[PDB]
């Protein structure tokens, strides 16, 4: 039941700003002038080492990633909080994922502030890269139709 | 040709990259193919330092795997 790697993938539509500012720290953020994404985690052993954000048209992908050099301590429970805030917002509801069973321990919360996205997918990927076959828990949220972002490269912020 | 190099990709975090390959002369632009953790391919331009370092990095990983 262990894992050693976490990925967060956020796809959004439609978005207008492309210049972006990012930070990995106790509070991890990806910011444009129209959007703010914030990641806090707690008791998570794998370490986040960067984030990304790339847009094609008004279609964007973005997210946060750890390396895979360390496994999750199984005596504590990794907790992932993700907030997606419109700079033009007020109402702050959280989100419900596709139901499903998981082989690894973790908790996650996705909060959304604002109404500026027609489309929003959010994937949290807990992965055990010490597996022979693909060994990933995938917690998925959708607010409408599932966007395709293959073909959009995960560029760093700029 | 599974891929033909139109636009080149701008900087991708070296941590997200898992493989690179020389692209066929026949395929498209004679450039480098990059593979990401998400199982995706993008065409990069070998002259940029970033791509160069990326390559020396994956090269470093492939050795070690041996």
């Amino acid at each position: 039941g262990s894992f050693n790697s976490i990925d967060v993938e956020i796809n959004m539509y439609p978005v207008n700003k492309t210049s972006c500012n990012s930070s990995i720290g106790s509070s991890s953020t990806i910011s444009t002038s129209e959007l703010t994404i914030t990641l806090t985690h707690e008791d998570c052993t794998p370490v986040f080492i960067g984030d990304y954000y790339s847009v094609v048209d008004k279609l964007a992908t973005s997210g946060f990633f750890t390396n895979d050099k360390v496994h999750q301590d199984l005596t504590t429970q990794c907790k992932i909080n993700l907030e997606i805030k419109c700079n033009s917002g007020r109402e702050s509801r959280q989100l419900t994922p596709t139901t499903k069973v998981y082989l690894m321990p973790h908790s996650e919360t996705v909060t959304v502030v604002g109404d500026c996205l027609s489309n929003l997918d959010v994937y949290i990927v807990y992965a055990n890269t010490d597996a022979i076959y693909s060994d990933m828990d995938v917690v998925a949220y959708h607010t409408s139709y599932i966007l395709n972002v293959d073909h959009i490269p995960p560029n760093d912020c700029e | 040709c599974n891929i033909t190099c139109s636009k080149m990709t701008s900087k991708i975090p070296v941590a997200l990259l898992i493989h690179y390959q020389q692209n066929q002369a026949s395929c498209g632009k004679r450039a480098i193919i990059l593979e990401t953790r998400q199982h995706r391919l993008f065409c990069a331009d070998p002259k940029e330092q970033w791509v160069k370092d990326a390559m020396q990095h994956l090269d470093r990983q492939a050795a070690a795997l041996t």
